[PDB]
Formats: structure tokens, sequence, C-alpha cells
């Protein structure tokens, strides 16, 4: 049935849908019963020349009346998602001349399903353009411009759903961008309601909810914000072909504003909002003026609105903020460095999120130790204040090891499962069809504590239990953090007090190893040695030691050689 | 000053066995006001914040506070007062210092019954707005932790309530459950942590999954509470509410209309973040939906709903959730057939990534339907998919086994097109092992002998300058092909193939200059000797020649024990040496070739070898 044989399946239904209330299976369900999935390398055109007049006569009727609850909306959406399912390699203009007349009719109206063809039919004409060029690039692109001119009327009538994701980008764009600049600037740099400046009088700071009950509808802000996040996502692509002008300092305040008023009732828009933020911050010159205008203080947990979907957007947002902070590394004075290690040590010691984010936070503190050393080498007056910072971050390393060791026996329970789920998954592999080890002998011999575990018994699990190797993750964490600790403890040798007070006969031995510490620093060093000795129980058998335990013992020995 | 006061009090309690106060607790409250005052002083004046010594002092203060709290007669108020103490600041929990005390709080079976009292003023701490949302979230931690600890390592709510004796907090939970009306004032009152509503949802899920039969007057409040969560706009709360209402309507109190509504709401518009939730929800809901839909005969529309939603989002990524919806239960199927063409087209479109393990579980579904019986074009469609997948490259061996069972229930030579060419040769060899074995199953492989002869002529002459795995894996299909009951009643059709492969062994044994030509002759001579008693008996002296070459480069690997690199290409020579032993030994019809062969055998006993074939040659001397 991959031929013309489908036509006699609806040759009796070749006539139009008369009495469209109960005729919901006659003509519209031709791509729905069986004739939608069969193979068609060059089998479409045996019936594709019958679909276009049939669907054309379907689209001649069924007018723009949207308010009635489906006397005709069913077949309307049926031909709508017929138009997306069809893939063609020929006769593109018979498709194109019969779709524009409806999208040129729903310019100012968007309420009660008023013209939701457009975000599908413009994408299908984009797909047919990307198959082969139809030299029609100045006709269909004007309708979205008139949408943009209608948006002042749309904001004045509300005292939306543009969906511009592929609507202006065609991967070549041999056109102007100034009209695109004006259509972006007519809605970006405006107060999106007339009430957002008057909620900043209570800023002493941040708004969790979008608006405190000022708009009665409360669904226009949701759609308008969604569309604003769409456009804030889509103007990033423009930066690479040509430099954007006429405004350069207007993006950071709108970024902070859109991060402040994303709704807590949805979580999809924050994904591409943070994606647009990291696509801005992946550049070279845009990431310089942005930390000044946010002041690195609106880059906190305000970006998680509603605490039931700020658990999947955690690693993305933390990785983008840390990547940008590692990218600047020169604008930072000591106060911003204190403020960022104070939050990233908390990200490291947070048990609720993944291991990779904790490793990334430890890597960020290791990247900041060079800026701390250089800033302390600049002015010696704050040279104690830098040195105590180097006793904060390694203290968090000592805490992280401690957070592993208390889970020790619990980890062992999962390791027991990681034996059995491996042991029953390697003895099902010896059932292979291979030979030369059985037919050879056949031919020859024929002639002759549940504390962390309580989270895993919740009735709403929300995530499957992991089956990865816990000892491999423990060895990864121990090796990475002990290499970082060796680096920072060796780098602490530049903050020694001058040896004239101790008046040693050999100051050439000083400023290399011998130094001083306070009481609350040698307590941290004692607990570090204690936790590193305890942590060698993960790497036993389960001068006769394993290789990973021997490597960690070399790290622990070399870590304490450069201490005083 | 705070560190000095804390370690002075810690020294005064260390020098005695127990509290110097003798569990009085008046200087400890003075230390609590000391901590609040130094936190306010460090928050107003911005001089030097978040030190090492501040954190160590707070750790010591929590240690002595929780040391006093486990050493008193009224443990119920100062624990919640400690939760008040760090409402504004100071961490979210003392990790394995406060939670260790709470894990002591969860005593097994509540013999003392202090914990039941704790749960009482705990839920009074929850309902009263005497603190911010973070400490009520820690109250979620303690309450739900002792509840699911009594659920897990005991009977499910068998010790707390026995004949409605001392509930003592469930009526407070009734007062809590009744306030849910008007969206539990979520819009009216601003709460910024959504862990509270998830706490309440999980608490209802504890009561539903634990024991819904001893309680019967609470159930309407339970279902209206878990149904008010449906009408929200978030996704994970919505699917958790779907999960808990499917828990309830799988337990008992079954309605007729809305179970299909929650079913079609479950299997429609489910994105990536809530896949495990809808997996658990469908795996709980559908075995009772099957048995309560079939209470009346003709309603079987719950397959038609899956068909409608499967053809709705056609050829997209969200269909895969339905593709392994029908794979986790299977006994509620083999009643439809358009499913088969649907999943065959889906696996043929998804094979060309990393979701290959999905598609095999599609095919493993189909065979499970076929053995359930004990179309036509779809047979050759799925076998062409299986052959193309196994020659496109664990789970490929599962594809091998499933095609081997499926053939016996394309059948033309397609492998003429089969660097990665040697890998395609090996996968083609593994395919032709069984696809020649599973057709014409009366030892009837003679009609296609010229076609398969020209197919395998480009790989029986393989090992001239390339790897050994091609011959070592085509050996099995040659061993299957050259057993055709001999040529004594049939026409000489296998006989030209036998003469051709024996002259190939001849011309490859005339090449003795490298260690690649010596393998083909001994392998094909061994399969001819295994599958036929007659072999090249006038041409047995090149086997002696290659045996002597094997001895004289065993002399080259005598003074080293092993190779540093390329270790396999010595033990495979030892393996084909064990081949050539029995091959030149089991026939004793040699001419003048017996004495140099026996002198090489004595030389093999002479120098240092491995025991595993020295025992083979002493068994051969025993024969």
């Amino acid at each position: 049935m991959s031929l013309t044989e489908q036509i006699e399946q609806f040759a009796s239904r070749f006539r139009d849908d008369d009495a469209t209330l109960q005729s919901r299976y006659s003509t519209l369900s031709e791509l729905y019963d069986i004739m939608e999935l069969l193979n068609s390398p060059e089998d479409y055109h045996f019936f594709l020349q019958a679909v276009i007049p049939l669907l054309l006569n379907q689209l001649k009727e069924v007018p723009i009346s949207y308010d009635a609850h489906s006397p005709e909306q069913k077949l309307r959406n049926s031909m709508l998602d017929i138009f997306n399912r069809c893939l063609m390699n020929q006769t593109f203009q018979p498709y194109a001349m019969e779709v524009l007349e409806f999208l040129l009719s729903v310019l100012p109206k968007e309420n009660e399903e008023n013209g939701i063809l457009c975000m599908k039919v413009l994408t299908t004409l984009f797909k047919s353009f990307k198959s082969i060029l139809q030299d029609k690039l100045d006709s269909f692109i004007r309708i979205i411009i008139q949408i943009y001119k209608n948006t002042p009327n749309l904001i004045n009538q509300t005292f939306l759903r543009s969906s511009m994701f592929s609507f202006k980008i065609l991967s070549e764009c041999p056109i102007t961008m100034v009209t695109l600049y004006s259509s972006y600037k007519q809605l970006t740099s405006t107060s999106l309601p007339e009430f957002t400046p008057l909620i900043m009088n209570l800023l002493n700071t941040s708004i969790s909810t979008e608006i405190i009950n000022r708009p009665a509808y409360c669904d226009f802000i949701l759609a308008q914000i969604k569309a604003t996040s769409f456009l804030a996502y889509v103007f990033i692509r423009g930066y690479a072909p040509e430099f954007l002008q006429d405004y350069v300092n207007f993006v950071p305040d709108l970024i902070i504003r859109l991060l402040q008023d994303c709704p807590s009732e949805l979580s999809s828009a924050r994904k591409e909002l943070l994606h647009a933020t990291r696509h801005i911050l992946s550049t070279n010159y845009k990431k310089l003026f942005l930390p000044k205008l946010d002041y690195l203080f609106d880059e906190r947990i305000l970006i998680g609105n509603g605490f039931t979907m700020h658990e999947t957007l955690r690693p993305l947002a933390y990785s983008t903020v840390a990547d940008f902070i590692h990218n600047i590394r020169s604008e930072l004075q000591l106060s911003e460095i204190e403020k960022t290690i104070k939050i990233y040590t908390g990200y490291l010691l947070d048990e609720s999120l993944a291991l990779t984010v904790q490793i990334m936070s430890a890597k960020l503190l290791l990247n900041l130790v060079e800026r701390i050393l250089k800033l302390g080498k600049e002015n010696p007056q704050e040279a104690p204040r830098a040195k105590k910072l180097l006793m904060i971050i390694i203290d968090s390393y000592m805490n992280r090891f401690k957070t592993l060791n208390r889970q020790y026996d619990t980890i062992m329970k999962y390791y027991g499962r990681y034996e059995t789920h491996k042991k029953e998954k390697a003895e099902k592999l010896k059932n292979s069809i291979q030979d030369n080890d059985k037919e050879s002998e056949e031919f020859m011999r024929k002639v002759l504590v549940e504390m962390f575990d309580i989270k895993n018994y919740a009735p709403i699990l929300l995530l499957p239990t992991p089956t990865n190797d816990p000892i491999k993750d423990a060895f990864y964490l121990y090796r990475t953090l002990m290499s970082f600790l060796k680096t920072i403890i060796h780098d602490l040798k530049v903050f020694n007090p001058p040896p004239n007070e101790y008046t040693v006969a050999n100051p050439k031995l000083w400023a290399s190893v011998s130094r001083v510490f306070s009481y609350e620093e040698v307590i941290v060093f004692k607990d570090l040695f204690h936790e590193c000795i305890i942590g060698l129980k993960f790497f036993k058998d389960h001068v006769s030691a394993t290789k990973d335990a021997r490597e960690l013992m070399d790290y622990l020995a070399f870590m304490f050689m450069q201490m005083d | 000053f705070f560190t000095n006061m804390v370690d002075l009090f810690n020294t005064m309690v260390i020098t005695n066995g127990d509290e110097w106060l003798k569990k009085k607790g008046n200087m400890i409250l003075k230390l609590k006001d000391m901590l609040n005052l130094t936190l306010k002083t460090i928050k107003e004046n911005s001089f030097y914040i978040d030190h090492l010594q501040l954190n160590q002092s707070i750790a010591k203060f929590q240690a002595l506070y929780l040391r006093f709290t486990e050493l008193s007669e009224r443990d119920q108020n100062p624990l919640l007062l400690d939760f008040i103490d760090f409402s504004f600041s100071n961490g979210i929990k003392a990790s394995y210092s406060l939670k260790k005390f709470i894990f002591h709080n969860i005593i097994a079976s509540s013999n003392k019954e202090k914990q039941n009292n704790f749960i009482n003023d705990a839920t009074l701490f929850v309902l009263s707005d005497k603190c911010l949302d973070a400490r009520i979230f820690v109250l979620k931690n303690v309450i739900n932790s002792t509840l699911i600890y009594e659920v897990a390592t005991s009977g499910s709510l068998k010790s707390y309530l026995v004949e409605d004796k001392k509930p003592k907090w469930l009526e407070l939970l009734h007062n809590k459950i009744w306030k849910n009306s008007n969206a539990i004032l979520a819009y009216d009152v601003l709460d910024h942590h959504d862990l509270f509503r998830f706490e309440l949802l999980q608490l209802s899920a504890i009561f539903i999954k634990a024991d819904p039969e001893i309680i019967a007057e609470i159930k309407k409040d339970i279902i209206k509470f878990c149904w008010n969560f449906i009408k929200l706009e978030d996704t994970l709360i919505k699917q958790s509410a779907y999960l808990v209402t499917s828990y309830f309507i799988s337990k008992f109190d079954f309605p007729i209309k809305v179970v299909t509504q929650v079913f079609v709401a479950l299997l429609r518009s489910s994105h990536v973040e809530a896949r495990y939730l809808v997996k658990q929800s469908l795996d709980v809901l559908t075995p009772v939906l099957h048995e309560r839909m079939n209470a009346a005969g003709t309603p079987d529309t719950w397959i038609n709903w899956v068909k409608r939603v499967m053809v709705e989002n056609s050829s997209s990524q969200n269909n895969i959730l339905y593709q392994f919806l029908i794979s986790h239960p299977d006994l509620f199927f083999n009643s439809r057939d358009l499913f088969i063409s649907n999943i065959i087209h889906h696996m043929n479109k998804i094979t060309f990534s990393d979701s290959h393990t999905l598609a095999i579980d599609l095919a493993s579904l189909i065979l499970y339907w076929e053995n359930k019986t004990l179309s036509l074009h779809l047979r050759e469609a799925c076998t062409a998919f299986l052959i193309r997948y196994v020659c496109a490259s664990e789970l490929g061996l599962r594809a091998i086994n499933i095609l081997s069972e499926l053939i016996s229930d394309v059948k033309l030579v397609y492998f003429e097109k089969f660097s990665e060419n040697i890998l395609y040769y090996c996968m083609n060899a593994l395919d032709v092992l069984y696809v020649f074995f599973k057709n014409k199953t009366k030892e009837w492989i003679m009609e296609n002998l010229p076609t398969i002869q020209n197919l395998l002529e480009k790989c029986i002459k393989s090992d001239h300058h390339d790897v050994q795995e091609a011959l070592q894996k085509v050996l099995q299909v040659i061993m299957k092909a050259i057993k055709a009951q001999g040529v004594s009643v049939i026409i000489e059709e296998e006989s030209p193939g036998k003469t051709f492969i024996q002259m190939l062994t001849s011309v490859i044994t005339q090449d003795l200059q490298e260690t690649s030509s010596v393998t083909a002759g001994v392998t094909l001579a061994w399969v001819l000797f295994m599958n036929f008693p007659d072999n090249i008996v006038p041409l047995l002296t090149p086997l002696m020649k290659t045996f002597s070459k094997l001895c004289k480069d065993h002399l080259s690997i005598s003074q080293p024990k092993d190779a540093m690199a390329l270790e396999e290409a010595r033990i495979t020579t030892k393996l084909l040496e064990k081949v050539l032993y029995i091959l030149s030994l089991k026939v004793s019809l040699l001419g003048d070739s017996r004495r140099p062969f026996l002198s090489t055998v004595a030389l093999l006993i002479d120098h240092s070898m491995d025991q595993n074939f020295l025992r083979k040659i002493v068994n051969m001397s025993r024969s």
C-alpha cells in the first residue's frame, strides 16, 4: 500500500465533508487511519498530485471564525498538521500559493485560538525554502514585520505568540538588518507593562512573582514574557555575521529584568533564556561591560523562580555563571572574589546536585587562586586578607571529603549491587556463537545504617536510582580535589611573614617551606589529614596496596611535604 | 569574643563528664543570644564576614547544644527552638551533626513513644507560621523520614495506628488537608519555596501507598487534596499529582469516567523532565485499567487511545515514550496488528545515534508476540532492518539470536557490497553463519553453491597481508558449508569447491616467507580434516614443512617467554600448532616424512614449552 492504492481507500470519500458535525472520519482522517507512515522514496507523487487539489478544496472553505468550539476547528487543525507531516521534493509553488491568504488575515488578533496556523505554516514554508530556493524572500517576511507593527496596538489594547525562532533566520540572510533592529528595539527597551517601574520603589530588592496583582487577566504577561524570551533568544545569532550597532548597553538591564520576571508556573523559557545568556557570554567583547551593569549581585538564586523546577536548571545556570566568572578573571577585585567563593563553596558542599557541578566548582576555585595570588602580590597591605581566603576554599575541600566519609558504608551497599548487576551482566555474554574452543575438544575427545538511604524509599521518586560505580566517583573526587589541594598548599608559600622577626640564620630555607598558620588553620590541616587517612577505606581490596590507593597516598604525602 | 565564649564553655563541659550545668540549660540560652547578637553585629556593620573561626565556633556550639538536647527530659521544645535559632542565617542543617540527632530521634517501633509526641508538636510546628519555609522544609525532612522509615523497615503503618488508637496528629492533618480550597492560598499568600506543596504531596503519597484500608473516613479529603494539584501550571508537581492519584485509583475507590481522563492526560504532552514520573504512573495505572475496562466486554478503547496519540505525534522524539510503553507490559497486547507495522517503521526510522537499545527492545517485543501465538511484507522489512543493523557496525548478539529464532518461523544474496571493510567482513561472516544454517534445513545447501562460492572467494583468500579475524570468523560458516553429506550420491558440485579449497591450501602453503600465509592452510586443512576423513594425503609434506617452520620460529620465541607487544600473534601460533599436531598426527600413512616429523616432536619435548599441549602430545603418544 505504498502506491496509488490509497486513493480507492477514499475514492468514496473523495467528495467534500458535508454535515461536518458527525463526518469526522470521512476526508480529514486520510493521514490518520493507516495511510501516514508507509515508505515513499518516490512514491509520494503517485498520490501527491491528488493531495494538493483535495486539500486545496478543503482550504477554500472553513473561514476565519474561531470562537465556536470546533464545528470546523477540527478539520482546520487536521489540515494544519497534515501540512507539517508532508515532505516533498517537487511542486513547491502549488503548496505556497494556497497558504499565505490565511496568515495575511490574522495580523492583530490572537485571542481564542485566533490564527495558530502561522507558527506552523511559516515553518513549513521555511522548510520548503530550505529544500530548494523558490526566489520568494521579500513577500512572506513582511507579515511578521506587520506583526511587529501591531504589537504597539497589542500593548495598548491590554491596559500573542510571535514565535520568531526561525522566522528571521534563514541561514544565509542577504538582506538588511536595520528593520530587524527597529522591530527588536520597539519592544526590548520599553517597560513591558506600565507598572514595572512603580514596583521598583519597594526595591531597597527583587520580585519573585511577576506582578503583584496589578493586571486582571494575568495571562497576557505570561504570553508576552514568553515571546520576549523567544526574541531575546533569537537575536544572538545576528551577532556572528555582522556586528550589531545603535545600542550596546541596553541588553544587561533587560537580561536582569527578564530573569527577574520569568513566571514560576513554567520552566521551559528559562532554558533558552540561560542559553541566550551563555551565547552572549561566549563572545569576546560583550562579556566586559555586562559584569559592571549587573554589578555581579543580581546573578544569584533569584534566577530560580519557584522551587519545584529549580532543580533541573541548576547545573546549566551555575555552569554559565562560573564560565563567565572564569572568563573575566581580571575585572574582579577582592570583594567580588570573596563573594563568589562564599557561594561556590556552598555549591561544592551541596549534596543535592550532581558530582560534575561540584567538580566544576572546585575547578573554579582553583582558577581563582591565581588571581588571588596576583592581587596579594600587588599590594602587601591586604596580603593577610588574601591568605585567609586560601584557607577558606581548601577548608571546603576538607568538608567535601568529610561529606563522603560519613556515607562510607552506605556507598558499600550500592557497591554490593554493583557486583551483582555486573556479575549477572557478564555471564550472559558467553552465550556467543563463537567457536574454536568447543568444536576443537569435540573433534578431539570423540575418538579418545540507613541515613542517606531514606531518600531512596520516598513514594514520589522523581528520578531513577543510579547504577553507576560509587567507588569510581569517590576516586574521581578524591584524586581531583587532592591535586587541587596540592596546588593551593604549594601556592600558600608566598604569604609567609618576613623572617627577620624569627631572625633565622638561613632565610633561603624560608619562603619555600617554613611558614606560619593560626589555630583555625592548623585545625583544618589536622582534619584534612584525618579525612584523607579515613578515605583510604574506599580503595582497599574489597607494601601490598591497590594502584588508586597508592596514587592517593602519594598525593597525601606530597601535600604535607611543603607545609611547615 | 564569640569563639572565646564557645570554647570556654566547651572546655568547662569537657573537663566534667556531663554538663557542668547538670542539664540546667541557662548558659546555653545565653550562648544562643550571644550567637544571635554577633550575627546581627556582623550583618549590620560590614567589616569581615564568613570566616574560618566563625564556622568552627558555630560547629562547636551546635555540638554542645545537641549534646545537651540528647541529655534532657524535655527534648521536644529546644530542638524546634534550635530550628528557630538559624531561621535568618547559619546553614540549612548541621550535616551529620543535627541530622544524626534526628536519626537518633527515629527510634524503632516508638517503644518509648517520645517520637509520636515529637510528630505531634512537629506538625504543630508545620501548620503554625512561626518560622520561614526553610525550617518547615526541615520539618518535612524529619516527619516524612520517620514515616517512610516506619513504612520501610517495619509494617506499613502497623504500629502507630492499630484500631484508631492514638492518631493524635491525623486530625491536625485533616485541618491541614481541608485548607487546600482556593489553591491553598498559593496566589493569595506568597511562598517562594515550592518544597512545601511537594512535601504535602509526598505525605499524601505516604498515606496512600502505605495503608489505605485501615482508614476510610479520610479518603474524600485525600482525593480532593490530590486532585486540586492537577489544576496547576507547573510540570513536575502536575505529574507527581498524576502519580499519586494513579496510586489511589490503583489501590481502591475506582471511578468510571475520570480514570480514562487521567489515562489520556498521562499519555499526552509529556516532555523530557517528567519521563520517569509518567513511567511509574502508567506502570501502576494500566494493570487495573485493563482488568476494570474488561469488566464489560466491548469497551476496549484504551488501545485506541494509545493508537490515536501514537499517530498524533508521528515520527517525533516524544513517540519513544509510547514505544517503550508497549514494551514494559506485553501480556495486554497481541490483540492488535497495526502496532507491528508502526514499531517496525519506528525502528527503521530511529536506527539512523544512541537509541539503538530502544529498537532492539522493539524487535524483542515482536518475537514475544510470535511465541505468544504458540504479516508478510513486514517480515522481510524487519529482517532487512536486522541484517542492516548488524552489518552497520552486547546487543548485536541479541540481534543475532533474535534473527536466528525469527528465520525458522532478505533471503537473497545481498552481501556482495560487504579500514572498516574487515569489520564489515567479520559482521558479514557472523551473519552468514546462521543465515545459511537456518534455511533449507534438511542439509540442502547445494543449489546456491556457485553464488555463495563467488561470495566467499573474496574472503577465503583473505589472510595474505591482513588480520587473522576474517579467517577465524569465516571458519564456522565454512565448517557449516562443507558438510553436505559428502559427494557419493549427488552430482559433483561440492567436489569442485573441495578441489578449489585444497589447491588454495596448497598455494598458500607454498608461501612460507611470513607468518600470514601459514595460517590459512592449516585452518582450512583442519576444517577439511574435521568435516572429511579424506584430505590432501599426497600433499602432506607441506604440512610437515610448515610444522618445521613453526618449530624453527618457536626457536625464535624460545629464549623469550613472552612478547612485549603483539602477544596474541604468538599464542595463536601455539594454537595452530596444537591444530597441526593432531592434523599431521592422526594419519600415520606417511612415507619418508615420519622420521623428520618425529625428530621435530622430540625437539618439541626437548625445549621449554607450555604444559597444556605437552599433555596433548602425551595423550597423542598414548593413542
